[PDB]
């Protein structure tokens, strides 16, 4: 009765018989710009059920030697169905967002994987290794798109922050001996009331492993974690001709 | 609720009763695809085996929302996640998840 | 269409292979219309 | 007018913002009260489950025998404003007579307080920030003299047009807001207001401040924002001729009416580089001191 | 629950059609009533700007000057029943002995009106037709005569199985509705109800009845509207042994309960196809007679 | 105050000084589809002003031997702007046209183009001259798309019926000496609540001169008429992937 | 296992829409169904035989 849950948005229904409740970023829920904090004057357009649905973009294999991945929002989906489209045609967008992470293995195998929202997620370089080198991550790395990317240092968050610190970011633990996924809702997070889905990316989605996962030789080998997720309250102003970036 | 053929392949009178299951095995974590089958309940194809279409056949028209429950029969020890897709008119077979 | 979203797991001494069943009904809001005869006849020659 | 039913039941526009929590007033530390032992079954203070994402609501009474406690320690002490309001140094200008940098009598400094660590440090505990703050400008020779020396101080917001010499028609400033002050009088001080076009700065900006390609060149861009780019500020001698003492101006800032939103994990690795988190990939250290076992001190 | 006031004043949802206009009755012709000399200046009904695409609203009372006349006459002809409901061919169907086409006994007739032209015509005049109708089946020899025979029909729906011989199983006829009638009886007739699958039958279909790439093989595809494809209609002669004589069954439709909407510019060109448009384009005649000059009768 | 006229609708405005009234289409307003008529259950989006807007599509040049064009709708946005997004993830729509042609000349020229709207608009072939050949048109002149399709046989409208009787369908005319513009608005027209934006063309727009276009020599020779529409109240339901044709 | 039919609804797997439902359900009751003459016996009755 907190164990079970089913979340059902758009056409689109997930379900989990093995959950540790959710957690609401913030402890507020995604709402609608308002009249008072609201700039531009053109009428936006809320889509609706078109692109608060969820959408399952991404599988990765966790190995007794996975660093973790992260993953930039609403970067991995400016392409994807559309939710993609809105965010391609217009200038302006806000949006919360529910995020599902899911990993299930066996009542044998152990391990236990940090699910975490960081806002306004800069990512650093590691300057040279010496440090005497002002080098800066190339887009690619900035704004992985949807197969994310994998962290080159976890212990400083690639950004020379201390990992074990970053549960002071709305989180959720997928420990093995006890459930099967992250359920993490985020409302919208910015200092303007709208933005650019392409130049700006409100936060990332922190995926990385603490305890690393273990497992007899016999039992499936083969543990996927899968990215899912659904807009809530989208909003779009600023139309215009698609623009990719 | 009736049984759907979801796995109408095997014809050989031995092993006719395959075509009341189909099966799910561990995997290599590409999103891989398990079976596939048109929703057209008064279609021939799996729908065939339910009572639902046998009935559909003495009518020529037909109205509503359908609904097909899928039982895991393995192992309580087994776990796993599956994604079950209904695919509106127009779109063709999803190339993948 | 049926989709693996992650993978089916076991432990050491599960079989690695399960079977699923499906049952297939309709909904409430679910109707028929025109009475037709159906398109098979269970009959080759006369039943005697 | 509306009449199909999912459009009048609908929640779209909302602006509500639903709050799971709300704020207590809370000017003291807690009290304890007076605990006995129990001996239960299903009752369970001291499990947890931190899977959740929630810290342990488990209390002092709950887990042994506890006395009572009038908690009258005061919480004021961490307060935004009293672990803020306090100047610091932000920046640093050199006036040198025959020198390699400014032997032109005057200097431009982009406003960043992100060259020094002290200060960086604490903002970076937070993703935004608002507030109003008050600069001190403590001038003097490089060995801490004092000299008979008249000086001028200009706010160049963006836009204006900077000065390129001791003499610029800039320095009339008939519009910016400038200071005269001599070294002999005792530091300059001034308010300034919040002056960024977003409803706060933002000490990290994850993403690009234009469209377009994002290729090598223009990757220097990164978390380029230019609502945190509040302008520059000019210092000069104030004369034709060029002044006869090198110089030193330390420029300090205190936050004062702060608000703070988003606090993220502290830096724990030398910074390197203003606005810009790169750090030594090849020293990367523990966030703090280590031992030889676990098992022992 | 909404709160921006764009979303609490929007129009989005509403589901009543605004009508401009509405039916008012009409039993018999307009009367003409008195009118005498008008010698004004800004009223002139004479003048229209048909460029608007509304027709003329002058009256002959405005035109020239009349005396009052009561109309009493009728316009209950002239509407849909009293057009429509009068039977008329739609299909003709051979069962020959020593024939090339039916001389197996038996025939299936593919439910299609637009094979006879009279009628055609007419319901084209329309885009969307809703209706029941009364089918009425005429049968004899070649040369008109009656001979003592028994035949079949059955409405075939589409998914039934269609007979393939004049001993079919399907002439079982268990669920679908069969009529057993002599040539030598009247004819036989029965009440068929609206059964298409759309909330009308359409004459007039501008699309393709699936998704894909509509290449060349697939054109023939082109307008065809299964929600108009009622099923077949089969007729046999009721033996093992075949019939002694050749028989012609002729199908008489008669629409009652009809209702139409989407008038369109009735058919110009000889009709070639049963449901296709296609026209000679040799052959493209003008709509009437014609003559040698305009100036002339 | 019936010759100049303005259309505000989405962030597009259009006006005009030589109007000629404006005609409602079977005298009736686009409205949304009532719960009664509706029959699919899925809850529908209603994107609102990034999709009922004025569209610019096409411009063709009017000369004393034009035929006449024709394009198809929803056929001529199905490939344009958030529209045609929609009405491409989506297996269900519905919605109204607000149409306006554009034509403009001077007082020393002269000729009227009858402009029409002709629900469910099938296109007939010439059956090999003879009449012995039973062809069928091909894709690209059913649906001709934005570019529009010059008649063949203006008279019979390339489909056995007079063009003389075209009238008896909404429409206007653009006679120069006159009015510079039709403008017609239409509700949805179909035997369904919803259909296939891509199987389905609920109707065709005409555009013929029949009194031809003429002018002494010396007068700007280069006449355009230039098509822009706007669709209105559209409604969109079951979606899935993007799907072309 | 149970032994019963699934009592999920519509409405609990996807965002429904208001649909008001007048499709008759009289077509399928026993008598509609089952009250058609259909052939069951026939019987020969040759000279020669
Ligand atoms: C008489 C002139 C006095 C000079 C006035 C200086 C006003 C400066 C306003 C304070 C702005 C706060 C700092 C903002 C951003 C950070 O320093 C960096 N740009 C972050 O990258
Ligand atoms: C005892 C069996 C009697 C046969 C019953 C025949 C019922 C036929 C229903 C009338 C349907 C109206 C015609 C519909 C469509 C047109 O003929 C064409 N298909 C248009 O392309």
């Amino acid at each position: 009765s907190d164990r079970v849950a089913q979340l059902t948005i758009g056409n689109s229904t997930i379900t989990t018989q093995e959950a540790a409740n959710i957690i609401v970023g913030y402890g507020e829920w995604p709402s609608y710009c308002s009249d008072s904090d609201a700039t531009a004057v053109d009428k936006p357009t809320r889509p609706d059920v078109s692109v608060n649905r969820f959408y399952t973009l991404d599988t990765k294999l966790w190995e007794k030697s996975s660093k973790g991945w992260y993953w930039k929002f609403p970067d991995v989906l400016t392409e994807t169905g559309v939710f993609g489209q809105n965010a391609q045609f217009h200038y302006l967008y806000r949006s919360g967002f529910c995020i599902h992470v899911q990993c299930n293995a066996s009542k044998f195998h152990q391990g236990a994987l940090l699910v975490a929202v960081l806002p306004e997620y800069v990512i650093g370089t590691v300057a040279g290794g010496t440090g005497t080198e002002d080098t800066h991550p190339p887009y690619k790395q900035t704004q992985p798109g949807a197969d994310g990317f994998e962290l080159q240092h976890p212990y400083v968050l690639d950004a020379g922050i201390p990992i074990s610190q970053l549960t002071v970011c709305p989180h959720q633990w997928i420990n093995l001996r006890t459930n099967n996924c992250a359920t993490i809702i985020v409302p919208y997070i910015n200092a303007l009331p709208f933005d650019s889905a392409l130049n700006h990316c409100n936060f990332g989605l922190l995926v990385v492993p603490i305890s690393p996962l273990d497992y007899d030789q016999g039992a499936t080998p083969v543990i996927p974690i899968t990215i899912t997720l659904a807009p809530m309250c989208s909003e779009f102003a600023g139309l215009r001709q698609a623009v990719t970036q | 609720e009736t049984i759907l053929e979801v796995n109408n392949v095997p014809t050989n009178a031995t092993s006719l009763m395959e075509r009341l299951r189909f099966p799910v095995s561990a995997q290599a974590g590409k999103g891989e695809l398990c079976a596939v089958f048109r929703a057209d309940p008064g279609r021939n194809g799996p729908w065939q085996s339910t009572l639902l279409g046998q009935l559909c056949g003495y009518y020529t028209q037909w109205s509503g929302s359908l609904e097909v429950t899928f039982m895991f029969t393995g192992s309580f020890m087994a776990t796993g996640k599956m994604l079950i897709a209904y695919t509106p008119p127009g779109g063709p077979l999803p190339k993948d998840r | 269409s049926i989709w693996y979203q992650t993978n089916y797991v076991v432990p050491i001494g599960a079989p690695n292979t399960a079977y699923i069943i499906a049952l297939a009904a309709a909904q409430k809001n679910f109707t028929m219309k025109l009475c037709k005869d159906a398109s098979d006849i269970l009959q080759t020659g006369t039943i005697q | 007018g509306d009449r199909v039913a999912d459009v009048i039941e609908s929640s779209i526009g909302d602006s509500v913002s639903r709050a799971l929590t709300h704020a207590l007033p809370a000017p003291t530390g807690q009290n304890t009260q007076v605990s006995s032992h129990r001996l239960d079954t299903g009752k369970v203070p001291a499990l947890q489950a931190a899977e959740i994402g929630a810290s342990s609501n488990a209390s002092d009474e709950s887990m042994i025998e506890t006395r009572c406690v009038l908690n009258s320690h005061s919480t004021a002490e961490t307060t935004l404003d009293s672990f803020f309001s306090r100047a610091g140094l932000v920046g640093e200008i050199d006036l040198p007579l025959k020198g390699t940098t400014n032997p032109n009598g005057y200097a431009n400094w982009d406003i960043d307080i992100t060259g020094y660590a002290q200060m960086r440090r604490k903002v970076e505990l937070f993703t935004y920030m608002r507030f109003d703050a008050e600069f001190t400008f403590v001038a003097c020779t490089p060995t801490g003299e004092v000299v008979p020396q008249l000086l001028q101080y200009m706010f160049v917001p963006p836009g204006a047009p900077k000065p390129d010499s001791r003499e610029s028609l800039a320095w009339q400033t008939a519009t910016n807001p400038s200071v005269f002050v001599k070294l002999s009088d005792p530091p300059a001080q001034v308010s300034v207001p919040f002056m960024s076009p977003a409803s706060a700065y933002q000490w990290f900006y994850d993403g690009y401040p234009t469209f377009g390609e994002h290729k090598q060149e223009k990757d220097l861009e990164y978390g380029a924002m230019p609502n945190n780019m509040m302008g520059t500020f000019s210092v000069r001698t104030v004369g034709t001729s060029k002044s006869k003492y090198p110089l030193v101006v330390r420029i300090y800032m205190r936050m004062k009416h702060v608000r703070a939103w988003i606090p993220r994990p502290m830096r724990n690795q030398n910074y390197l580089f203003k606005a810009n988190p790169n750090y030594a990939g090849n020293s990367i250290k523990p966030t703090g001191a280590s031992r030889t076992a676990i098992t022992t001190l």
